[PDB]
């Protein structure tokens, strides 16, 4: 309940002209108060444009602003020109900083003057620069002076947090003032014109410092803070790597005391066990050059800090080094040339030098994983290998990206790259061949795109044509299937939908046993992904060909092979400047179906193989194999406690057996914990970095300034559970700056802490850190049914395309595909949900949101006159919160602490309930109807329109079912079944936990099933209204952790709920007309 | 078992070997039992049958 | 290893308790169950599967 | 030497450990490389010349191993391994198979 | 400077909580 | 467009 202050505060800081006024909107559902309301608005816009003052008006309306709710604050402003700089000359007191231009390797990696990089206009790109976020350098500033301003007189440990941020602001602001702040555009950009002078990296690497130093609260804070920011100006390319190095030796330096377990998914066992750690001489020479080459770059600090905590490696002390880890991504992007990058992906070394009995087993192996992988659904003729191509086609929402066409809808021309609007416009051109799939050699190269993650290198993706995609779906979906139930793809295993978020290593770390893990994610363009690997699959498809009599599995067969045999001799497009490099690249690629499944295998079939030979000289019984991706890690248990000897001989026994296949690994032996892209283990804790970035972005999105808003609020809310803290005051500023929209060139309005903290598709943030908003009073209740009326938006852009003649063409080749002719009721369904799956195109759902955005400010103008029987969820809450006392209570601390960088209190409610054991889907993926429609499609319907159809008629339901790609008959069997009855209940459990955010934020780290929670909640039992109950239960966790969470206290709730409201609310309970916006999901795992 | 010609092949081979080999050996073959031994894999052992 | 005829070793002197601390000790005996059990906790295999 | 992927396959397929491994772990042949049956004659034959002694180290639960030094005991007399290298070996022959 | 980190690997090195058992090195 | 093929 501070964010209207701080607004207020704020749009006084920054606009401090005599002219500026806040004219503040209030809403209320009380007739008598919302007249009051409105005369009070009408009051204040009319002494607005007369121009007199408005304090007495705060006198006449003292009741408006006590009992109504504000709603919206417009401000007036006139003199905005130059302000930012005005603020900045105070702050600016200090030496700027200048760039060393001969510390990157590349000149144009070098913080040199834009001109001196792009002498012409014409030269200029921003990319290798762009923050790629929609909220400028100017705005960061503003906030940082604002929260310098607000902070100036504060005292004791807060003077000395103003103090460190006011002394590295003092370097970012110098350094920026030098040059002048450079103006964004309308889009954010930094143009050539206003950064011909400045220097190339100033806007990104200020964005990145403003987020440092913002997120600084102590003295080691500072002293990281101002290492990083310092170097990070003249160091673009090698620093954060430099200072992230380190953590991958020092998880093998800290013994474990007790440690977790997983058991499924994310349920742990712990165990008391001790091990300790085995270091050899070489992994400390090692860890010698690595402070030594972060010496060499110009830190001191980071490794003074690491000496420091090597005297005793003790797990207390080791949240310093996961602070240097975690801080060490926060330097921002390396947006290098798409040339260099990919020079430096496809930099190889081929051998006809290798070993060829190795690379038989290997390819062998891979045959053989992908026989087991499809042979019973290739034996059995599943219907989704004889309808491959359908299924591709009900699926294509789910693939990747294509190269961008020109796509002609009715007289519309549009520049989609979907690759389902791709496969229109080829059918309604006759150019649709499925069965055919276009070469990808040097006549038709593959286009690559980039995946991008600070401190790791870059990944090139290939980008295939659409008929890649329909081969393959059915196909990896099948892998896929066995792979869920293999735990080596820790990428794929899992019971339900949830992965091994913690991992599975620490079960069989032992005295007797070491942990050998790898980096894997620079082996895409090895020799061992070239003709191997793809033979090797071949010959799993040739084996799988005899093992069926259907010809239309074996032509499924054969064209997944004809795209394994094109991606053998393929060949990629790179620009550059005006010339296209094709070269040649028979090596594997993210941006194709099979990539991650078929890396899997490829992963396990090399380990399995290196393994086999590590056994000549050592005799141990491999325990677990786990493939995660970019990392890959085995458990070897041996009849001996491990040596130190034994260590440092089986790393380089595993080095030099992979290098016998061609392959550079470096291979990291540990006894006590590893260090993988996605977690590390240390001395029986996991961690997972926080190095989310908050004001720079991977690449430009395709959502809004709110939405975007709302996804920073969201990775904020991530780094902190991580134990990145950046300042709350700060992101309250920037989201106030972010969700302001501009009426005219001088009113803006500023959206009020009601609108932006309450459950809808406008939901941004929290009022509190960790805890859902709902509440239980009217104006909440009134609010969220206004916002709900804006929810139903239509897009033109959709209308247009569905009203052409290429997308009813489209629509009448899937519905014969799908048994069906002329039926015009099953086709209008087909077409509607065709059109729904169009929402992935990035212009009809940017003009949905503008659409939503525009009709919610031309309703916070004024006071909100709406009023709807719709029932939302604060209606639900008011209706049974007055039922529920509130007492004291205590619950004994009887938990491990598993995660130490996880903040107190939510880590007071885990050491007090406990860690999440099971977790409820919240897609309802584990209903009937759910398992139904995965069976033919991949696409997953929103939970919301789930949970619209299982209230509606049999016919309804049935019609719905077919439109998505069920056949007639299973959607009959479904309906007729009368299965939908125990599929609703399946269907609110997960509405009402997505809508309360059960599976995301701290939340999902909680156990709700908790014997400790539950003994606090004491609901009387009343049976045959299920709904109702669960409701009941589900709110009371809901209180009590939340009392927890911001008192670090408990309370026992009671709720002897009256039979005759039971009966009320399960009418309600099945009527509930409730969002929340997709971009407020912070998944802690990432 | 099934390798029972490979497998008698094979000591035929390794007796045949250390007969021809030991034949230059002109230092007492003195059988004591060492302070370190030398460690042999039985998987080595199931790679050579 | 064949342990030369020269290797030394010394016993440790496991004497079972003379003080009988489990009788009338009970703060004393108290810590040193806990310790006990904390060890057997270390040392009790994890259950799987 | 018999190509190592054709007796790998075999092996693989008469043994069948993956369906015999718990859910939770992994089982699979290891040590059945040409380099590993090269450093077994050379081993054998180096040690019965030079009369040094032998230790044979092996892991139980993997009784392909144990199969294959039922031959290594066969072919190589009792009297070139340590007694208690020995002794395991036998042991864990007679406990998990024979008897 | 370059002593103090010369200092630091010697002692990881020799370091009591890293090192493992030793009676093989004295019998050999 | 000139082409330039690295093979």
């Amino acid at each position: 309940g501070k964010y209207n202050l701080i607004l207020s505060e704020y749009l006084s800081f920054i606009y401090n002209s005599q002219s500026a006024v806040q004219i503040p909107i209030y809403y209320s559902s009380n007739s008598e108060l919302e007249n009051r309301c409105i005369e009070f608005h009408s009051k204040c816009l009319e002494n607005s444009k007369n121009g007199l003052s408005l304090k007495k008006l705060f006198v006449e309306y003292s009741d408006v602003i006590e009992n109504a709710t504000l709603l919206s604050i417009l401000s007036y402003s006139y003199d905005k020109y130059n302000a930012v700089e005005r603020k900045l000359v105070k702050y600016a007191k200090g030496k700027p900083l200048e760039a060393d231009l001969t510390v990157n390797e590349l000149d144009y990696e070098n913080n040199k003057i834009t001109s001196e990089l792009f002498p012409t206009a014409e030269e200029y790109t921003d990319l290798l620069m762009d923050p790629a976020i929609l909220t400028s350098l100017s705005s960061n500033l503003n906030a940082v002076m604002f929260w310098l301003e607000k902070h100036e007189n504060d005292v004791a440990e807060k003077l000395k947090i103003y103090k460190r941020r006011l002394d590295l602001f003092t370097i970012v602001a110098s350094t920026v003032n030098k040059y002048g702040v450079p103006r964004h555009n309308a889009k954010y950009r930094y143009e050539y014109e206003v950064m011909k002078d400045k220097p190339y990296y100033l806007v990104t690497w200020a964005n990145s410092s403003i987020e440092m130093l913002m997120s600084v609260f102590s003295h080691e804070d500072y002293l990281i803070a101002r290492e990083l920011i310092v170097l990070s100006y003249s160091n673009r390319s090698t620093l954060a790597k430099l200072v992230s190095s380190p953590m991958s030796i020092l998880v093998a330096l800290v013994d474990i005391n007790g440690t977790f377990i997983t058991n499924e998914e994310l349920e742990l066992e712990f165990s008391n066990k001790y091990v300790r750690a085995i270091v050899p001489d070489q992994t400390f020479d090692e860890l010698k050059q690595m402070l030594d080459n972060m010496r060499k770059a110009g830190l001191t600090d980071i490794p003074k800090m690491i000496q420091d905590w090597l005297v005793d490696c003790s797990i207390e002390k080791f949240p310093l080094m996961a602070k240097i880890y975690s801080w060490s991504f926060h330097v921002g992007f390396r947006k290098q040339k798409m040339l260099d990058a990919a020079l430096d992906q496809l930099k190889t070394e081929y051998t006809e030098d290798v070993d060829d009995e190795m690379y038989r087993e290997y390819t062998m192996l891979i045959r053989d994983e992908v026989v087991k992988m499809l042979e019973e659904p290739v034996k059995h003729d599943d219907h989704l290998l004889q309808d491959s191509e359908l299924a591709g086609l009900l699926s294509m929402s789910s693939a990747s990206n294509g190269e961008s066409r020109q796509l002609k809808f009715g007289r519309k021309t549009i520049f989609s790259t979907k690759k389902n609007m791709h496969v229109m416009d080829d059918m309604a051109n006759g150019r649709y061949t499925p069965g055919i799939i276009p070469p990808v050699n040097v006549d038709k190269p593959i286009p690559l795109g980039r995946r991008d993650v600070p401190g790791r290198r870059t990944r090139i993706i290939f980008i295939l044509p659409y008929e890649y995609f329909i081969a393959q779906h059915a196909v990896v979906e099948k892998m896929l299937i066995y792979a869920k139930h293999t735990r080596e793809y820790a990428e794929f295993y899992s019971q339900s939908n949830q992965l091994l978020s913690y991992g599975d290593v620490t079960r069989f770390l032992s005295n007797n046993s070491m942990v050998l893990y790898t980096d894997v994610s620079q082996w895409d363009s090895s020799q061992h992904n070239t003709q191997p690997f793809r033979k090797g699959i071949i010959m799993g498809l040739d084996m799988l060909a005899n093992m069926t009599n259907d010809a239309r599995v074996i032509q499924t067969l054969n064209l997944y092979k004809q795209t394994q045999i094109n991606l053998m001799d393929s060949y990629v497009q790179i620009p550059d400047g005006n010339v296209i490099k094709k070269i040649q690249y028979g090596a594997v690629a993210s941006g194709e179906k099979q990539t991650k499944a078929a890396n899997s295998i490829a992963n396990l079939a090399l380990i399995k193989t290196v393994l086999s030979r590590i056994s000549n000289k050592y005799s141990f019984a491999t325990k677990i194999i786990r493939v995660d991706g970019d990392d890959n890690y085995a458990v070897l248990q041996f009849n001996t406690e491990v040596t130190k000897q034994m260590v440092q001989d089986v790393s380089n026994d595993v080095r030099e057996t992979y290098a016998r296949m061609n392959t550079k690994v470096k291979a990291l032996v540990s006894t006590v914990g590893i260090e993988i892209a996605k977690r590390y283990i240390a001395g029986g804790k996991i961690f997972f970095r926080a190095g989310i970035n908050l004001l720079n972005n991977e690449k430009k999105g395709q959502s809004t300034q709110w939405d975007q808003a709302a996804v920073l609020y969201s990775n904020y809310i991530v780094n902190r559970l991580r134990g990145f803290e950046t300042d709350r005051e700060f992101i309250l500023t920037k989201i106030m700056q972010m969700t302001s929209v501009a009426i005219t060139g001088s009113l803006r309005l500023f959206p009020s802490e009601r609108v932006l903290t309450t459950n809808s598709t406008f939901k941004v943030f929290d009022s509190e850190d960790f805890i859902i908003e709902y509440g239980t009073t009217d104006d909440e209740v009134y609010i969220q049914r206004a916002f709900m009326s804006l929810s139903s938006q239509k897009s033109g852009i959709a209308d247009e395309i569905a009203a052409s003649s290429t997308f009813k063409n489209y629509v009448s080749r899937l519905s014969e595909q799908l048994l069906f002719s002329k039926n015009n009721i099953v086709s209008r369904g087909i077409a509607l949900t065709e059109k729904a799956k169009l929402n992935s195109y990035a212009p009809i759902s940017l003009e949905k949101r503008r659409a939503q955005i525009s009709a919610l400010l031309t309703m916070l103008q004024k006071p909100v006159t709406f009023k709807s029987s719709k029932i939302t969820i604060n209606d639900i809450l008011r209706d049974i919160k007055p039922f529920f006392t509130v007492n004291e209570a205590h619950l004994p601390i009887q938990y491990q602490k598993f995660m130490p960088t996880l903040p107190d209190n939510v880590q007071y409610i885990i050491q007090c309930i406990g860690s999440r054991t099971y977790q409820i889907e919240d897609d309802g993926s584990k209903s009937a109807i759910s398992r139904l429609i995965s069976k033919y499609s991949v696409y997953k319907p929103s939970i919301e329109e789930l949970y619209k159809v299982i209230s509606l008629h049999e016919n309804e339901i049935q019609l719905y079912l077919i439109s998505l790609g069920i056949p007639k008959i299973d959607a009959d069997t479904y309906v007729g079944s009368k299965i939908y009855s125990q599929d609703k209940y399946r269907i609110l459990e997960s509405y009402v936990y997505n809508l309360l955010s059960i599976n995301y934020g701290c939340y999902q780290l909680f156990d709700f099933n908790s014997p400790d929670l539950e003994k606090l909640i004491r609901i009387p039992f009343k049976g045959k209204i299920p709904a109702v109950t669960f409701i009941l239960h589900l709110y009371a966790k809901l209180e009590v952790i939340n009392h927890a969470i911001k008192n670090g206290s408990w309370i026992s709730l009671f709720c002897n709920y009256p039979k005759s409201e039971m009966i009320k609310l399960w009418k309600k309970m099945w009527n509930i007309t409730s969002l929340r916006s997709p971009y407020t999901n912070a998944n802690f795992f990432q | 078992s099934n390798r029972l010609g490979q497998l008698v092949d094979l000591t035929r081979l390794l007796a045949y070997n250390y007969e021809t080999l030991m034949a230059c050996i002109t230092m007492n073959m003195q059988h004591v039992q060492t302070l370190t031994t030398e460690k042999l894999q039985l998987t080595s052992v199931t790679s050579l049958c | 290893r064949n342990l030369p005829s020269t290797a030394r070793y010394i016993r440790p002197n496991l004497l079972q308790d003379r003080l009988n601390l489990h009788d009338n000790f009970e703060s004393l005996w108290d810590t040193i169950t806990t310790s006990n059990y904390i060890l057997a906790r270390s040392v009790v295999p994890d259950l799987k599967e | 030497l018999v190509s190592t992927e054709a007796q790998i396959q075999k092996m693989s397929q008469d043994l069948q450990l993956e369906a015999l491994t718990i859910q939770s772990e992994t089982q699979f042949l290891t040590g059945i490389n040409s380099q590993a049956a090269n450093d077994c004659f050379k081993t054998l034959i180096a040690a019965m010349l030079s009369q040094r002694t032998m230790s044979l180290d092996f892991v139980t639960t993997n009784y392909m191993s144990l199969i294959s030094g039922m031959w290594l005991l066969t072919v190589v007399p009792n009297d070139m391994f340590i007694r208690e290298s020995l002794v395991a070996c036998q042991l864990a022959i007679i406990n998990t198979i024979i008897y | 400077n370059k002593e103090e980190s010369k200092q630091l690997l010697e002692v990881l090195k020799t370091k009591e909580e890293h090192q493992k058992e030793v009676q093989y090195e004295i019998l050999q």
